[PDB]
RNA sequence: GAAAUUGUGGCGCAAUAGAUAUAGUACCGCAAGGGAAAGAUGAAAAAUUAUAACCAAGCAUAAUAUAGCAAGGACUAACCCCUAUACCUUCUGCAUAAUGAAUUAACUAGAAAUAACUUUGCAAGGAGAGCCAAAGCUAAGACCCCCGAAACCAGACGA
């Protein structure tokens, strides 16, 4: 609830809309497994939909680690300093893509 | 599952030691009404719905079904490029290492099932080689079965074993009702 | 025991997380916490409906306050604006009253004029010009 | 002793998290943390702002003298910024002067200078740099990067940009980034002063050849201990400005400030500014 | 050893020559193997030459010589997945690594 | 197949792949949770929730439906009723067509069983096959049959085709032996003499109008003639055709099997047939 | 606090043990071994339930018949009691 | 409720579990009889070391400020404003001033086939004999609790 959760006001980092819309996303760090069903979707993404994504947004600089990971994660690092870290665990490719887009 | 006989038991409130006496009278005391110390609610009381007895999980799939499964497995093995037929099993050396090396060369797999009939007409060399190798297993065709196949990344059959398989597994097709068990002679059947 | 719960602490913590800031044992003891937390959740869901109502009441109060400073009542004002085809919502009207007072004043004046026109119309049952700030833009 | 593992692992993780929360580390620079390619990140940065420039020339705009010294020391156990940074600072300042002048000509020179300083000072610029991820790509002695160093780096970047694409582009960039830090911020927050009355008088003299009277328009309270003195400023029987206050002097000061604002084409109204 | 195989670069003629050596007439691509010995001879020889054994999953499939030719003409490449990734025109955003 | 081809792609079928077909395995509904807990499908107080609900059939103290009706011998002597598994002529024809059941040989019960036309079971008191009219027309056999009962129409049908219907009697014990002889052999007893009709089957099998095996064979031809007169068609004289020698064989009673005498002990392993000698034993066997 | 601090010693498991390597070998002996032996003769267990699935109550009954004669007095009695209980529970107590 | 007749391990527990059991001891009982609890270092205590800590309730570090099922909407602000008749059970109907519950911890309650449905297998047959079969039969899957009398009787032990 609102009383429990810490609150906030609406703002935009460094006035994005005024001058130029700046991509706030710096880095996506993809922890993937070579073997393991945990990261099948992730693997698929890496194979096909990651390169395209990268091409689409060159301000982002993607890393892909392939680090015998039992649960795959995608670490999204932003321009302010905040780090949004989210799992890719047993997700379909499309879903993963959507998540990435959102990030 | 069909072999599995689970040995888990617990004591019901009857089988636990003693406690047939009312701990305190029902109505006088300001405590919870109770009948037996050793009721399931109590510390070190009987188990309510525990496991009990050796439990057998035995059930017989139709023989035909089993046969089909075997056939299916075989098909899968061939389909997936993992089946390899041999003219015979015969290693010049009879060394574990050698066999492994050969497998590596041929890109067989992690584990390799070797199949050649009887048991009594086994080549000594092959036996010697396999025995020490954990993964490289020998079976007679009588023993060949689905689970084992699934486990092992390759199937390696001799021609005679293949023939035997063909003989056996097609006979589940184009047959009669049992009428009585096949251990008993009949005209045709051995 | 075959299988008993290893992960129970976490379940306990899930509820206690939401109960941290309650007074007394409600924030420490899971049993008491659960009842309170659920109640809180219920309130939160209900409160969404309440919030909307409350905001609108606040806006009406503000607009009334503003309108009285120009010698007009709320209902008169709103009705005249509706007649005019000025369809500013009450959040916006309240904002105007606070942050953009000359505009608010102008609006009030307009409303008053509309009211006057209406009154005039009432005297002479029918005809002639309908008045200048009356009339309606016909969409087809 | 329960039979599991997953739960235990979870608990351990939780404990670790708690520990982290309690005794956090001395915040480390991003170059030391694992996933990090310097060239690639520079490229990304270049792409991000929506103007291309030379990567050999940009790289040098990050390298600091202190860092170089440190490196040398390490070795014992590159061009640097200066050339670019100075250029960046100077050109940037000039640009700022041009823009402000274009916008509000009634502003005096001193005021303009002050504004420029505020824009390009140790704080705002640093903040901007931080927002942009200059601090990550910069590489200096010690950490966190001290503000002056950051500022220098920023100006070097600007200089590099200028060298690469063109002046106009640089100007545009400046407008986008530095000048958008006076959006909410009214004058007097930026160019802080003492004794505005005198200033007003001087301005008046410059303009009309006259002096202002200071009438008192309204006042609730006064004896209450929470008054609302609303005080004007009249010039030849016409109020140029009017301001509020708890005390009369304060009110007068406020009025003066308002008048100044009016004079110098500011107010809260202003004009939105074209982007 | 390697699974990698590039289709020739002759081949079409070489295969024909091989066929002739083994068994000549018109419509050489349309010849059904059918006889087992012949099949064994041809395919094995090809394998020996090209370093490319016909899979026993695919053995039933190629009845004609045309089928065999078709099979031969398609490529196979070992590579490894990291290598493949590297090859696949990575833009300067991507930095794929392999921690084995 | 396409499936096989596809299976070239995809991973190797391992134990880590396998999954039962959707629908085969139902979800198990167990009572923990707000949906299935609380009252847990049992209702409220009473004699439902506590279990303890009274027996099936009971109607709350009103006299039960099953007890209110009067008794009656529907199932009075049902374990002492002779039960005959039917063989319709059509079925027989089908069998003949299919190769199983050879009409060049005699059709005894044993042969039929082997073919697996008629399954029968001595336990549950089957007393053999009954020949039935169901494929009366559209029949073409020309074959001798030992069968335990026969409808007149069925008999007629076979006779017209130049066959020989002979009814025969197998006591439960005898019948069992007949049905599966190999197990009997394995058991290791001597082949017993089958017993005669008990009491009320004697008048059946002593008349030639139902082709009884104890009936006087002077009247058989008369019976046949009568049948012919009734159902049209002409009696084919049997003596002239080539299979008469086989059609004449009649299983002279207390024999069970078509070749083997009573008292023979069939040694299956090391293939011999041991015969009894000893005069008294022989006499007994004859009896 | 039921949950613990020291995460356990690593559960090492050789999936190629002599047991697991040859699990199911010979199992399926009839359909390709001229039906000399039924697969139900492969299974090793308590004599009263060898190739016989059963039910709780039924199992108890079987035990009593097959083995009960050579059963320990203290346990035979218990078995009997169980049977008594089980019959009551099934033949009377539940639903439907 | 018959008969003939037929014929050298563990998908176990692991210190409230597993045996009542570190013990039929202590303790209770005239007696028969009932009948517990609990231990946990390291290679080394002929190393007393020093750290491993961090985690239940209860406390402490840290008493309190008008107003009210302990909160929610919020708010610049913890309160102050507005909204808000704890829970379970049992009830036609409970804030009820109806039951239960000081709190934490761990333990503590749906288990059985006929007959249906499902998906496999085979199919005028099915089923590893026997059983069923006017499309069947074989196969698995999926339904059916816990606590509580006063009592009755058998055999001991007590004046
Ligand atoms: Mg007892
Ligand atoms: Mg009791
Ligand atoms: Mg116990
Ligand atoms: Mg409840
Ligand atoms: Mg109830
Ligand atoms: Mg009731
Ligand atoms: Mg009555
Ligand atoms: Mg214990
Ligand atoms: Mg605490
Ligand atoms: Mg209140
Ligand atoms: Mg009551
Ligand atoms: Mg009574
Ligand atoms: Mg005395």
């Amino acid at each position: 609830t609102a009383r429990g959760t810490p609150s906030r006001f609406l703002a935009s980092v460094l006035h994005n809309g005024l001058g130029r819309y700046v991509q706030q996303l710096q880095r996506l760090s993809f922890s993937v497994s070579r073997d393991g069903a945990s990261s099948r979707g992730a693997r698929e993404f890496v194979e096909r939909e990651v390169i395209d994504f990268a091409r689409r947004n060159p301000g982002v600089v993607i890393y892909v680690n392939s680090r015998p990971c039992c649960v795959p994660r995608v670490v999204a690092e932003y321009l302010n300093g905040a780090v949004r870290e989210e799992s890719i665990h047993c997700k379909s490719v499309e879903e993963i893509s959507t998540l990435v887009q959102k990030l | 599952n069909f072999k599995r006989i689970s040995y888990a038991k617990t004591k019901t409130r009857a089988e636990v030691r003693g406690g047939g006496r009312k701990p305190w009278p029902q109505k006088g005391t300001g405590r919870a009404r109770h009948g037996s110390i050793r009721s399931p609610l109590w510390r070190g009381g009987g188990v309510a719905h525990g496991p009990r007895g050796p439990t057998s999980y035995y059930y017989m799939l139709p023989m035909k079904v089993r046969a089909l499964g075997l056939k299916v497995a075989l098909t899968v093995k061939l389909a997936q490029d993992d089946l390899h037929i041999m003219d015979s099993l015969e290693l010049p050396t009879g060394d574990p290492q050698y066999l492994t090396e050969l497998a590596h060369y041929r890109r067989w797999g992690d584990s390799v099932l070797l199949v050649d009939l009887t048991h009594e007409e086994m080549p000594q060399s092959i036996v010697e080689a396999t025995s020490r190798l954990k993964t490289f297993n020998l079976i007679p065709a009588v023993g060949l079965n689905v689970h084992s196949m699934l486990k092992h990344q390759t199937l390696v059959l001799t021609l005679p074993t293949v023939a035997f398989l063909e003989d056996k597994l097609l006979w589940q097709d184009s047959r009669y009702r049992p009428l009585y068990p096949f251990s008993l002679p009949y005209s045709d059947f051995p | 025991l075959r299988n008993r719960v290893t992960d129970r602490y976490f379940r306990i913590q899930e509820v206690l997380k939401h109960a941290r800031h309650f007074r007394g044992r409600k924030n420490r003891c899971y049993r008491l916490a659960v009842r309170t937390v659920i109640r809180a959740f219920v309130k939160c869901t209900k409160a969404r409906y309440l919030k909307k109502k409350n905001m609108r009441t606040l806006w009406i109060n503000r607009i009334t306050a503003a309108s009285q400073e120009h010698g007009l009542k709320y209902p008169a004002l709103i009705g005249n604006l509706v007649k005019c085809q000025v369809e500013l919502n009450r959040k916006v009207l309240a904002d105007l009253a606070i942050y953009e007072p000359k505009t608010f004043k102008s609006l009030a004046a307009l409303a008053s004029r509309r009211r006057h026109e209406g009154f005039a119309a009432a005297l002479g049952d029918g005809k002639e010009p309908e008045g200048i700030f009356s009339r309606v833009v016909q969409y087809h | 002793v329960k039979k599991g593992f997953r739960a235990a692992f979870r608990f351990q993780k939780e404990l670790e998290r708690q520990r982290l929360l309690r005794c956090p580390p001395p915040p480390v620079r991003r170059s030391e943390k694992p996933n990090w390619d310097y060239h690639a990140e520079i490229q990304a940065f270049g792409h991000r702002l929506q103007e291309n420039f030379s990567l050999d020339l940009l790289k040098t705009a990050f390298v600091n003298s202190c860092y170089i010294k440190s490196e040398e020391a390490k070795r014992q156990q590159l061009k640097s910024n200066q050339e670019l940074s100075e250029q960046g600072t100077s050109f940037s300042q000039t640009c700022l002067t041009q823009f402000l002048e274009d916008e509000y000509p009634d502003m005096p020179t001193e005021g303009i200078k002050n504004l420029v300083d505020f824009l390009t000072g140790e704080e705002v610029v640093c903040h901007v740099a931080r927002n942009l991820a200059v601090e990550q790509l910069t590489l200096s002695e010690e950490f966190p990067v001290p503000p002056a160093v950051l500022q220098q780096t920023f100006f070097a970047v600007i200089g590099a940009l200028l060298q690469s694409s063109g002046p106009e582009r640089t100007a545009l960039f400046i407008r986008d980034f530095l000048i958008t830090q006076m959006t909410g911020k009214e004058l007097f927050e930026m160019w802080k002063i003492i004794n505005p009355m005198g200033l007003l008088v001087e301005e008046l003299k410059k303009r009309n050849v006259s002096a202002p009277e200071s009438r008192l328009t309204r006042q609730s309270g006064g004896t209450t201990a929470l008054p609302l003195y609303f005080v004007g400023l009249y010039c030849d029987k016409k109020l140029i400005a009017e301001g509020p206050g708890e005390t009369v002097l304060v009110a007068e000061e406020e009025a003066a400030r308002v008048a100044l604002r009016k004079l110098y084409g500011f107010t809260e109204n202003r004009r939105p500014w074209n982007y | 050893r390697s699974r990698a195989y590039t289709p020739p670069e002759d081949l079409q003629s070489r295969l024909e020559s091989y066929v002739k050596e083994v068994f000549l007439p018109s419509n050489w691509q349309d010849i059904s193997l059918e006889d087992s010995r012949l099949k064994f001879n041809l395919l094995a020889h090809l394998a020996d030459d090209l370093g490319h054994v016909v899979p026993n999953s695919r053995l039933h499939q190629m009845c004609r010589v045309r089928d065999v030719l078709d099979f031969y003409n398609v490529p196979i490449q070992d590579r490894s997945k990291f290598d493949e990734l590297s090859a696949s025109n990575l833009p300067p955003n991507l930095k794929i690594t392999w921690s084995y | 197949a396409r499936a096989l081809d596809l299976l070239r792609g995809l991973p190797r079928v391992s134990l880590a792949n396998l999954k039962p077909n959707p629908g085969s395995k139902k979800p198990e509904r167990r009572p923990r949770g707000r949906r299935r807990g609380r009252k847990c499908g049992r209702g409220h107080k009473g004699e439902r929730q506590r279990g303890t609900r009274p027996r099936l059939g009971f109607e709350g103290g009103q006299t039960p439906f099953y007890i209110r009706i009067p008794k009656y011998g529907f199932n009075e002597g049902h374990s002492f009723r002779r039960q005959y598994k039917p063989l319709s002529l059509n079925r027989l024809q089908y069998l003949i067509d299919l190769g199983r059941v050879d009409p060049s040989q005699p059709i005894d019960l044993t042969q039929l069983v082997n073919g697996r036309g008629v399954t029968i079971q001595p336990l549950k008191r089957d007393y053999g096959v009954q020949l039935v009219e169901e494929g009366a027309d559209t029949f073409t056999a020309k074959v001798n049959i030992e069968v335990q009962l026969a409808s007149e129409l069925a008999i007629a049908a076979i006779e017209k085709n130049g066959g020989v219907v002979t009814t025969a009697f197998y006591d439960p014990r005898s019948l069992d032996i007949v049905c599966k002889p190999v197990p009997f052999f394995l058991r290791g007893q001597p082949i017993p003499k089958r017993m005669l009709p008990p009491e009320e089957l004697v008048p059946y099998y002593t008349d030639a109008k139902n082709r009884g095996y104890l009936a006087d064979p002077a009247k058989f031809p008369e019976a046949r003639l009568e049948l012919a007169r009734k159902y049209g068609y002409i009696l084919p004289d049997i003596t002239k055709d080539e299979l008469f020698k086989m059609l004449c064989t009649r299983k002279d009673p207390r024999q069970i099997f078509f070749g083997l005498a009573p008292g023979w002990v069939v040694n299956m392993a090391d293939k011999k047939i041991l015969k009894p000698t000893d005069e008294n034993l022989l006499k007994y066997y004859t009896s | 606090i039921g949950i613990r601090l020291t995460l356990p010693p690593p559960k090492v498991v050789d999936r190629w043990n002599e047991k697991r390597a040859m699990f199911g070998v010979y199992d399926n002996i009839g359909i390709l071994g001229n039906f000399e032996k039924h697969p139900k003769e492969l299974i090793r267990g308590p004599i009263w339930l060898r190739g016989w699935k059963g039910n709780e109550l039924q199992r108890c009954i079987r035990k009593r018949k097959m083995v009960g004669s050579r059963m320990f007095a203290d346990d035979l009695h218990n078995l009997n009691k169980r049977i008594r209980y089980l019959y009551k529970h099934f033949n009377r107590h539940g639903k439907f």
